[PDB]
């Protein structure tokens, strides 16, 4: 496999992991008994850790010689929940964040007194704002493409 | 009530009711898909 | 193994780059 | 005195002979260099990957280390005969 | 001036303790003397350096000196794997009896062992006798004198050398680079294929019979020939036992690849070569600038006419020639910079392709060389940037550079600057991010919830090169590929031996726990030069204080108002840096003695799980091989580890006083003298004795620099106990 | 010791003068601002280097600029 | 005042103090519990008295006993 | 063109307002060495938000 | 014999060097040329 | 140090299980009379050793600990 890694399905290590796990489990609970609140808590415990690595074992994650998952992340669509899918979320939600930031702080930038805006901020138009950054991507893009986004060297800058 | 509401508004206010939500909304998520390395 | 002479042959070299050192030094003063 | 500005150098900048050389022939001689760089590759490529008989380094030739330097030569004249040509010589 | 510091009246004119201080800490900074000219100050600065020539010289002769007269060189010449190599003697008069048995182990005297490799160095190059090796320290001590006449010759009148004579940059650099360099190559192949090649193969070849003894057997005839392959057949067989002539071939010039079988090192043969090669590439590099012949290039012209024709660039390298011919600050950035990427690259590249014999079996002696130069590149690396920044503030012509390359870099500093912070941030967030993430998990019982990526991309460079556990059949690794076809009958065979065998340090095998800590280096590296490109680029200016450029490289503040200026000039950026470049260097360090431990002791596994979180590094590291230190002397004995083991506790207190120079600063002890004064006066009898110096705090310059120095120092040392005690307390 | 400079951009506001501990400045007739006056350094030899002045003035740049050198023990406030 | 109110709560809601007063020697304290979000439950203890939870060590089992409380109820 | 409640842009590198727009208040006519006061809506380091900066050093901005 | 120098030159370079060394920079640093 | 004398002190020359009979095994065995009175005493037989607890901690209800540990460290 890619670099020599083995599918979990198939790893010996990554089952041998499972075993141990849930007997230490089990041997704490053998001294609590029955119904016993204790006891079953920790028989609740084992079923999600079997669940767990069952999980991972249906899932295209490929282990190592210690049995742990390892992740591949080069591009490969094969392997692409381990980090290219997580990762368009992480920047559809980060874009939304700093773009609706922005509008808010150059919109309320025009305001009476712009900064107690600032330390107390204007709910109902926060929200509004907030509401409107689900399509930050083509907004921006217009941005930049109208020259409202980027700055022409009228900002300040240091003496040399 | 509306100078409540301000100072509901104030900034340090604001952030607590947030972080708290967020951090209620990912721990209710992992409460119920809990254990995701992957999106499977 | 070096002998005796050798060792003192090798100290005289030294005392020999010492008075030298001290006159550069002191010509960089 | 180097120094130029514009979309072109000056001849001055491509030494004191060649700066006197016409732009075809430059482009012939880059032509020449690049074609004998590469013949040298081919052919000690099959050395090299000929069965044995490259035993002690065998492979090097004279000849071929020498053709071989025409291809940073041939890097050299081209651009040099782009230069003239823009010069008007 | 009339006073101790005669380069200077205002410090002499000072009446407190301070001229003293300051004195001794602005000796060497020649061009702020009183009364520096030009002429005058670089021909001390070459005097100068005929001086430092000598030390070093007289350093390498008493090294040699010592190992002849108190080492046993020549017994572990005759069984190197079952000696250990000495260094001096000891003659403490502090010593207890027991002491003097505990050191005086395995010898008949108290004695220290060496972890410099000199010992392989010298085997490999074909020292054999302590007789040869005391010739050698007499020959330097001879030369080192040579060198102090010389000093004193070129201060003389008629003697000094003119200014122009120190600006010919074109006939330095043709003869440093063909002479220096080239030269000195082929004089040391000569070296190697009349002496060190025939030792090898069991043949004495001195100064008592190099004129009779021909290096090969056919001449060099073949040379003027041009049969060269002659001098390449008949290589040693890999049953050739080193220092014997079982097994031995004729060969002097040959390109095998790999390392003997039995030393573990790279072929003497190959090595011979390889200095012919360079020097010849020397030799014709150094016939390319005009001297007086009329040949040659001039490096003002080049640097001119370089100017993108786009405009991208500006108008080019305009103008850096008068800068760089005629500031000594921007040169010795520049070498700096250069010999501490050099001193990083002997490092990486001395541990992987071991050059010097049985040197692989040492351990401790592998682990301090690379620590070493790793510590000194790191210190080189900080100075050509802070001599960058001197440069800017002192010499940096803002008319002269217009529109030039430097000045434009300048203009975008705020880029430059902002978009290293986002950097550093990215790289510091998530890099702590996952190593908190699998901490956690690990600790909670779930170790297969861990965040672990292997490092696909070194990985296919190694397979690219030819290893093959990883599986990516690319290049080198497979047998279609027409690069394999190509090395397949030059080096490769020899060189996919040693890739892809696992017992070699050549490319280690990688994993997931090498991935986090390769980007850990990388935060190092970028936040250590975001604290020294912005001092630089902020050195003659900023927004708080326009004017820096007025006050110089080094002042104490701006004062209290502006909002507060501490730590605003340049200096202090160099300052700031210097902890930050300690602790990348650890990190590097760090990883590469444990991984090697683990290799070493034969559990390479727990690098590999351990690794992946922090609390792995303290425990199964630091905790773990930190016992044999820590028992070097015990309420039940001692043994040869007590000196590192002192030396540990030692390194900690000097850490920890420094300390109190950086968190405490002068108002207060200020106060506090001026009460010791008053006691001193009021008291009687020692009335009698009165300073001539009034007694003051240090400043506040001077106190960042003392704690500096202790924490550098305390730094160094406990570092240095550890990685010594640590491992020859386990492996030796 | 120290030297002590003021520059053009001087408003004539006093306050410079008003906080130095020690006597260095003084306000000195001038026809360059509306107010009619600039601060002078005729004492620098008694200036510690507390650069209260530079914290005092209004302009904005500093129009006085102290720059810290030489020590004595005057400047260097020892009453030892 | 709240914080010592709290105290006595979760003594009598999270803890096995009836427990330890009935076997002081062998019980260990316990008077706070973490709920089974992401694996922290590791951090509940087989304190003892069929009871999983924190190890407390502030000493409020002792001072209650010295007062006399015997019941979760006072 | 420089005139009570023009808006204009600083040229002094040294101000913390260069390359910024900021509002004349007052031009004096008596010869003066720096004739304009300019007054801006952001303080500086020291907490000040005015200036006054000679005609050349500012450029009307429209 | 070169075995007794260990003795005879240590003594002298940790303590009767350092100490001279120390007194004489003193004598310059307090002497006003 | 205070703190730290207490629970050297205390684990070394009070602290322990004694038999039925008189036998005194205190926690750390006395080493305090010989071993504190030199600084790589207190960072071999106190710091290094005592704290094989924390470090050891992962995988265990006291795994809190070893996370603050290496917390406040940072
Ligand atoms: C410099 C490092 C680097 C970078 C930036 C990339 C970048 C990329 N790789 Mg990649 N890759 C690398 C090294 C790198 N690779 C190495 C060393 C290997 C060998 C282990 C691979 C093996 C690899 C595969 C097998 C695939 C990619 C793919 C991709 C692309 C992702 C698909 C997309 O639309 O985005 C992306 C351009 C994918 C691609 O091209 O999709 C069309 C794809 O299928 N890569
Ligand atoms: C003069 C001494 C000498 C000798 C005996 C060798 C011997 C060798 N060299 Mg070498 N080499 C030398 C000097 C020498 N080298 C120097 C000074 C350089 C720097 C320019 C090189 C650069 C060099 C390269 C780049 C290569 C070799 C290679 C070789 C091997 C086969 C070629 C051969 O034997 O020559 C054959 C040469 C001639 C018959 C005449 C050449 C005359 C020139 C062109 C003038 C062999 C081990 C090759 C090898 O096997 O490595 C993979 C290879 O690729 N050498
Ligand atoms: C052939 C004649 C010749 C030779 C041998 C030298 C030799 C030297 N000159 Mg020099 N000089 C010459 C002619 C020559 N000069 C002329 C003609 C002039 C007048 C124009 C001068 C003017 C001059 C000045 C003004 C100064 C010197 C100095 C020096 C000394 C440098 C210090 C030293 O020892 O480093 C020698 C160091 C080495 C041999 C080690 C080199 C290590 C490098 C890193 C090897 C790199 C290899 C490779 C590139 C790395 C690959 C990896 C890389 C990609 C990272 C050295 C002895 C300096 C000095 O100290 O004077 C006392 C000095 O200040 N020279
Ligand atoms: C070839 C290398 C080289 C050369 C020629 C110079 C030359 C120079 N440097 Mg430079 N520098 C270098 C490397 C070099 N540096 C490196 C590698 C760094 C990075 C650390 C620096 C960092 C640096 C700074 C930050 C500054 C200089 C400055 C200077 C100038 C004055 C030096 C001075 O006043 O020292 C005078 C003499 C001393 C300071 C004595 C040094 C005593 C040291 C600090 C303590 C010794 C260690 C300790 C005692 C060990 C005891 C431990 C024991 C208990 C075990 C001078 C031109 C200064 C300057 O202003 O130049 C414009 C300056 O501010 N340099
Ligand atoms: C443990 C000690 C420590 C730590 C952690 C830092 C951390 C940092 N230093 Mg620093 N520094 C230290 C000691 C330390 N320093 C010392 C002793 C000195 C004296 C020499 C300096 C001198 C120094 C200078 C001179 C500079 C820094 C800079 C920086 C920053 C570099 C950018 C970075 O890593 O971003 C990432 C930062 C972190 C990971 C640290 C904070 C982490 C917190 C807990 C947030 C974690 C968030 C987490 C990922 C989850 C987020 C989501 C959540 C809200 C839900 C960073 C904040 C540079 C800077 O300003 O940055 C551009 C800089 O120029 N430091
Ligand atoms: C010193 C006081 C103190 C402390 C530190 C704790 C601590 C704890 N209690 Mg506890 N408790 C206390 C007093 C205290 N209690 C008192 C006095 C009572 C009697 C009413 C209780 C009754 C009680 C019960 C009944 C339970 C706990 C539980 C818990 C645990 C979970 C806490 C929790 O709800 O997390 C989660 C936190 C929340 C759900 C609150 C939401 C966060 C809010 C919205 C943020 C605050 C908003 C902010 C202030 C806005 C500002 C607006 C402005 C006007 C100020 C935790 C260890 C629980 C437990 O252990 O279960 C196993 C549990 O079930 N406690
Ligand atoms: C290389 C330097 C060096 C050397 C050779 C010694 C040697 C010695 N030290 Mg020592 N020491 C040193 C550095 C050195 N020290 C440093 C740097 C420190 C500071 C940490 C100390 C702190 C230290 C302490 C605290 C003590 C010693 C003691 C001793 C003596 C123990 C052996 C013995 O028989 O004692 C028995 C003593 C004798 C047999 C008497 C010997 C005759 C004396 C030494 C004659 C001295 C005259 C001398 C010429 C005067 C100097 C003049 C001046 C101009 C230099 C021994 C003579 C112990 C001692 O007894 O001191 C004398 C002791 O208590 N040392
Ligand atoms: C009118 C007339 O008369 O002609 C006309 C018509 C005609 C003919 C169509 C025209 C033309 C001519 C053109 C377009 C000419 C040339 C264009 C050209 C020639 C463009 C690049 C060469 C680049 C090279 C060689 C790059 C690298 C060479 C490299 C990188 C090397 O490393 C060489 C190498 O050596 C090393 C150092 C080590 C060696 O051991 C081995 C190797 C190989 C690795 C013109 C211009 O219109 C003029
Ligand atoms: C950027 C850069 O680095 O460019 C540099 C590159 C470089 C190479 C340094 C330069 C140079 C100098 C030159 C002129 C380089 C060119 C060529 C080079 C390298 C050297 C010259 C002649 C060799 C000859 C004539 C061969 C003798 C060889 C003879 C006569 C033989 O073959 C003897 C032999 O035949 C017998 C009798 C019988 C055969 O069985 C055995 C063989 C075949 C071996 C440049 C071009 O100036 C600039
Ligand atoms: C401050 C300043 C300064 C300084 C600067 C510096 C310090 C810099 C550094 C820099 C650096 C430190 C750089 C580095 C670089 C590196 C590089 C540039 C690399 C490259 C690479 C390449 C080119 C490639 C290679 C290869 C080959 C050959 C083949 C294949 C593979 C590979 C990878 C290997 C001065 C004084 C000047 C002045 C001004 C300012
Ligand atoms: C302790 C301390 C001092 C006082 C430290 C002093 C005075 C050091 C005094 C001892 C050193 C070792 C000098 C003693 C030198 C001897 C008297 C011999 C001198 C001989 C001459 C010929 C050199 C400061 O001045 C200071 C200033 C700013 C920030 C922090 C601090 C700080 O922490
Ligand atoms: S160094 Fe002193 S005067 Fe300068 S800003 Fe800091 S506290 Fe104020
Ligand atoms: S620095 Fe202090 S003493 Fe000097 S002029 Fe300013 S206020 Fe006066």
């Amino acid at each position: 496999e890619i670099g020599g890694l083995t599918k979990c399905s198939e790893s010996a290590a990554f089952t041998k992991r499972l075993n141990a796990s849930v007997k230490k489990l089990e041997q704490r609970a053998s001294q609590y008994e029955a119904d016993s609140p204790p006891a079953l808590a920790l028989k609740q415990q084992v079923e999600r850790t079997q669940a767990r690595f069952d999980k991972y074992s249906r899932s295209e994650l490929l282990c190592g010689a210690d049995g742990l998952p390892h992740l591949v992340a080069d591009g490969r669509w094969s392997h692409a929940a381990e980090f290219i899918l997580p990762g368009f979320g992480f920047i559809y939600i980060s874009g939304w964040i700093g773009w609706v930031g922005r509008k808010y702080l150059r919109a309320v930038s025009t305001s009476a007194n712009p900064s107690e805006s600032e330390i107390i901020i204007n709910v109902p138009l926060a929200l509004k704002i907030m509401t409107t950054g689900y399509i930050w991507p083509i907004s921006a893009w217009q941005e930049l493409i109208s020259n409202d986004l980027v700055a022409v060297s009228e900002e300040i800058t240091v003496s040399p | 009530m509306n100078d409540f509401q301000k100072y509901l508004s104030t900034a340090p206010v604001l952030l607590t009711l947030w972080m708290t939500f967020t951090a209620g909304f990912i721990i209710e998520v992992n409460r119920f898909f809990p254990d995701m390395l992957g999106l499977y | 193994m070096i002998t005796d002479f050798q060792v003192y042959i090798a100290l005289m070299a030294a005392l020999l780059a010492s008075v030298l050192a001290i006159r550069l030094g002191a010509t960089l003063y | 005195d180097m120094t130029w500005e514009g979309e072109y150098p000056p001849s001055k900048v491509l030494g004191p002979i060649m700066s006197k050389m016409p732009s075809g022939l430059l482009a012939i001689i880059s032509m020449a260099s690049l074609g004998v760089c590469v013949y040298s590759c081919v052919q000690t490529g099959f050395l090299l990957r000929e069965p044995g008989a490259i035993e002690n380094g065998s492979w090097v030739r004279w000849y071929y280390v020498v053709e071989g330097l025409g291809g940073p030569l041939a890097w050299g004249t081209h651009v040099a005969s782009w230069i003239q040509r823009k010069n008007g010589m | 001036a009339t006073k101790f510091p005669k380069f200077s009246q205002a410090l002499a004119q000072d009446p407190a303790t301070r001229r003293i201080w300051y004195g001794i800490a602005t000796a060497h900074d020649l061009e702020a003397h009183d009364g520096m000219t030009e002429e005058n100050l670089y021909q001390k600065i070459f005097a100068s350096h005929f001086g430092h020539l000598a030390i070093i010289f007289l350093w390498t002769s008493g090294n040699l000196f010592h190992v002849a007269w108190q080492g046993n060189f020549e017994k572990w010449v005759s069984n190197p794997l079952k000696t250990r190599p000495i260094a001096h003697s000891i003659w403490d008069p502090h010593f207890g009896e027991s002491a003097l048995k505990a050191f005086s182990k395995g010898n008949t005297y108290p004695v220290n062992i060496t972890f410099s490799g000199l010992y392989q160095w010298w085997y490999t190059i074909g020292f054999r006798t302590n007789q040869e090796l005391y010739k050698g320290s007499i020959g330097l001590l001879l030369l080192a004198s040579v060198l102090l006449i010389a000093g004193w010759l070129h201060l003389q009148p008629k003697f000094r050398p003119s200014l122009s004579w120190f600006k010919n940059n074109e006939s330095r650099l043709n003869h440093h680079l063909s002479g220096l360099l080239g030269f000195s190559s082929l004089a040391w192949t000569g070296h190697l294929v009349h002496v060190a090649i025939p030792a090898s193969r069991g043949v004495h070849v001195g100064w008592d019979n190099f004129l009779t003894t021909p290096p090969h057997p056919a001449g060099l005839t073949p040379f003027f020939t041009g049969n060269w392959t002659v001098y390449a057949e008949n290589p040693d067989s890999a049953t050739h036992v080193f220092n014997t002539s079982e097994g031995s071939g004729t060969a002097i010039l040959t390109f095998l690849g790999g390392f003997h079988p039995q030393t573990q090192s790279l072929w003497l043969s190959d090595m011979a070569h390889h200095h012919l090669a360079i020097a010849v590439v020397f030799i014709v590099a150094g016939h390319m600038y005009r001297t007086n012949f009329g040949i040659g290039h001039n490096m003002k012209e080049i640097l001119d006419a370089h100017r993108p024709p786009g405009g991208r660039l500006g108008a080019g390298h305009v103008g850096l020639f008068e800068t760089i011919t005629n500031s000594l600050h921007m040169q010795l950035g520049l070498a700096l910079a250069c010999l501490g990427v050099a001193t990083s690259l002997t490092a990486q590249h001395m541990y992987a392709l071991t050059p010097y014999a049985y040197l692989s079996k040492d351990f401790t002696t592998e682990a301090a060389l690379y620590t070493h130069h790793q510590y000194i590149a790191g210190f080189l690396m900080v100075g050509a940037f802070a001599h960058g920044a001197i440069f800017f503030v002192r010499d940096y012509d803002p008319e002269l550079n217009k529109n030039n390359v430097l000045a434009r870099m300048l203009e975008h500093k705020e880029a430059i600057i902002s978009h290293l912070s986002w950097a550093s941030l990215f790289l510091g967030f998530h890099t702590l991010g996952l190593y908190i993430h699998n901490d956690t998990v690990v600790a909670f019982g779930q170790p297969e919830k861990q965040i672990l990526f292997e490092p696909l991309f070194a990985e296919y460079i190694q397979a690219a090169s030819g290893k093959a556990v990883y599986q990516f059949n690319v290049l080198l690794a497979s047998s279609t590929s027409p690069a394999t076809a190509a090395g397949n009958q030059v080096w490769l065979p020899g060189w996919l031996e040693a890739i892809n065998n696992p017992k070699t340090d050549l490319f280690l095998k990688i994993g997931p726990g090498d991935f986090l800590v390769h980007h850990a280096i990388a935060l190092g590296l970028h936040v250590t030069a975001l604290i020294l490109v912005k001092g630089a680029l902020d050195a003659r200016g900023s927004k708080l204080m326009p004017d820096k450029k007025d006050f110089g490289y080094s002042f104490p503040c701006d004062g209290p108002g502006r909002g507060g200026t501490c730590d605003i000039s340049a200096w202090d950026a160099f300052y700031l840096a210097m902890f930050w470049m300690l602790n990348t260097i650890g990190w590097v360090t760090f990883y590469w003695h444990w991984k090697h431990m683990t290799i070493w002791g034969g559990n390479p596994g727990q690098f590999d799980e351990s690794s992946n979180y922090i609390m792995g590094w303290l425990r199964d590291y630091l905790w773990l091989n930190s016992s044999p230190l820590i028992n070097g002397y015990n309420p039940f004995g001692m043994n040869n580890l007590s000196v590192w083991s002192w030396m540990f506790l030692f390194g900690h207190l000097i850490w920890a006083t420094g300390f109190m120079f950086l968190i405490s600063w002068r108002g207060y002890w200020q106060e506090l003298i001026e009460t010791l004064v008053w006691a001193h006066e009021r008291t009687p009898l020692a009335n009698l004795i009165r300073w001539r110096d009034k007694p003051v705090a240090l400043s506040i310059v001077q106190a960042r620099l003392v704690g500096l120095v202790h924490f550098s120092v305390g730094y160094i040392l406990t570092y240095a106990a550890f990685v010594i005690a640590s491992t020859s307390g386990k492996f030796a | 010791s120290h030297t002590v400079k003021i520059y053009d951009t001087c408003i004539g506001c006093t306050q410079c003068v008003r906080a130095c501990p020690t006597d260095v400045l003084e306000m000195v007739p001038w026809d360059g601002c509306k107010s009619g006056q600039i601060a002078s350094s005729p004492r620098v030899e008694d200036c510690v280097g507390c650069k209260r002045c530079e914290t005092a003035c209004p302009t904005d740049f500093l129009s006085v600029r102290v720059y810290l050198g030489a020590e004595t023990t005057r400047s260097l406030g020892l009453a030892y | 005042f709240l914080w010592i109110s709290g105290m006595h709560f979760h003594g009598a809601y999270f803890s096995n103090y009836s427990a330890w007063l009935t076997d002081p020697i062998s019980i260990k304290q316990s008077s706070q519990v973490v709920w089974p979000i992401v694996g922290q439950e590791i951090l509940n203890a087989d304190v003892g008295g069929n009871f999983q939870g924190i190890q407390t060590t502030s000493g409020w089992f002792q001072m209650w006993r010295a007062e006399g409380i015997t019941s979760e109820v006072e | 063109m420089i005139d009570r409640n023009s808006k204009v842009r600083i040229l002094r590198k040294e101000s913390y307002w260069f390359n910024q727009i900021g509002t004349v208040a007052t031009v004096d006519q008596s010869g003066i060495r720096y004739p304009a006061v300019v007054r801006f809506e952001s303080v500086n380091y020291a907490g000040t938000n005015t200036n006054n900066f000679a005609l050349d050093e500012l450029v009307e901005v429209k | 014999a070169a075995s007794f120098l260990p003795s005879i030159l240590v003594p002298l370079v940790g303590l009767i060097f350092p100490a001279f060394s120390m007194a004489l920079f003193f004598l310059y640093v307090q002497t006003d040329d | 140090v205070v703190i730290f004398h207490f629970s050297w002190k205390m684990q070394s020359d009070v602290w322990g299980t004694i038999t039925p009979d008189g036998a005194i095994s205190h926690i750390t065995g006395g080493n305090f009379a010989q071993s504190s009175i030199t600084i790589n005493g207190w960072l071999r037989d106190f710091l290094w050793s005592q704290a094989s607890q924390v470090i050891q901690s992962y995988g265990s209800a006291s795994s809190a600990y070893g996370l603050i540990f290496l917390g406040a460290h940072f």
